[PDB]
């Protein structure tokens, strides 16, 4: 649905985020032995939690935001959020000709690019597989001219079918409101709707 | 013992279970996932240093496999003395057959030239003896009046 951003529509300023918080929510069981060791096991999943806070909103901007959020609620579609700090627009080119091997799995994607991708990404840029909603952050990189190995922090929630393709640009966090239960906005004396903050969690 | 019919093996089993009762110690602790596979009657040797416990034979009494990975063990203390077993005494002359469920016949009998020789049965539940001849269809009746 693409939650409104200044890139999406700049005629309503102040709908830009004033504080973006990627909560690296990683549910995980840890035990602390007397031996000194720390034993820890990964189960469940890992949802990127986005904590958006908004400034005071004039009636027009808040009316538009209610329109979009009610469109989100009455429909079953997921919120899409673009984080500008990661919109580095490296890599560049097209992603149709790149191929991923048959079944990759295990937090490392080794994709080979023939001539269609021109540019080495930096460790820490978000990476997404075309078919599966969730977005991964890169932790290391290594290239051999055409074949470059990419290491991902989330452990590849989807397996590889053989037609998967990277995105590298314009990714959107598929998210759902976690504040939908009690979503209110006080309209002050001044006439500006205040205290409207959004808590978002991925819905891969 | 509902299932054991040997005097001697039940004797040894009673001795073993008595000594097992004599030991009677329980530990209860948790172990990490390294020790997966522990089974509720497996031998382990627990070696807490302060107690003075160097290798001490315990058989586990509980295992609680957990989704997280930790195992919640419970121990029972069985030294080698319970399994080493002991010696038993001969018990063969002290048999008690069930002789006391049938009436006994005349003690002696011979024919002296009538057939009188039958000594009264040791069973005092006796009323009338019966004599059956080869050709006489109607058997005789001799009655224990005294």
């Amino acid at each position: 649905m693409r939650l409104p951003d200044p890139y999406t529509n700049p005629e309503y300023p102040g709908l830009g985020f004033e504080s973006v918080n990627l909560v690296d929510n990683d549910p995980m069981i840890r035990d602390e032995l007397p031996n000194g060791k720390v034993k820890e096991v990964k189960i469940s999943a890992q949802y990127w939690g986005i904590n958006i806070s908004y400034p005071e909103l004039f009636p027009d901007e808040y009316a538009f935001l209610d329109s979009r959020l009610l469109e989100y609620k009455r429909t079953g579609d997921y919120l899409d959020v673009l984080l500008p700090q990661y919109e580095a627009f490296r890599v560049r080119g097209d992603t149709k000709s790149v191929t991923i091997p048959a079944g990759q799995k295990g937090s490392q994607i080794i994709l080979n690019t023939n001539g269609t991708l021109t540019g080495q990404p930096k460790a820490g840029d978000l990476f997404k597989l075309s078919t599966h909603p969730k977005v991964y952050k890169i932790t290391n990189f290594s290239s051999s001219g055409n074949v470059w190995n990419i290491s991902l922090y989330p452990d590849l929630f989807i397996t590889t079918t053989g037609s998967e393709k990277p995105v590298f640009n314009g990714i959107l966090f598929r998210t759902k409101l976690m504040n939908g239960d009690s979503f209110g906005s006080t309209l002050n004396n001044n006439g500006t709707y205040s205290g409207i903050s959004l808590s978002l969690r991925e819905s891969l | 013992f509902a299932n054991i019919t040997n005097y001697y093996t039940a004797r040894s089993y009673a001795d073993r279970e008595l000594k097992k009762s004599r030991y009677s110690r329980t530990l209860s602790f948790s172990v990490p996932y390294k020790f997966i596979g522990i089974e509720p009657n497996d031998p382990i040797a627990f070696t807490y240093e302060r107690y003075g416990w160097k290798d001490k034979f315990f058989l586990v009494d509980e295992v609680e496999n957990t989704r997280d990975g930790k195992i919640n063990l419970v121990l029972q203390e069985y030294g080698e003395d319970v399994f080493i077993n002991s010696e038993q005494v001969d018990n063969s002359g002290n048999d008690i057959p069930d002789i006391s469920n049938n009436v006994l016949p005349p003690r002696d009998f011979k024919y002296t030239p009538g057939e009188l020789s039958w000594l009264p049965s040791l069973t005092n539940n006796v009323v009338y003896y019966s004599i059956a001849h080869s050709g006489h269809v109607n058997p005789y009746i001799v009655q224990q009046l005294e």
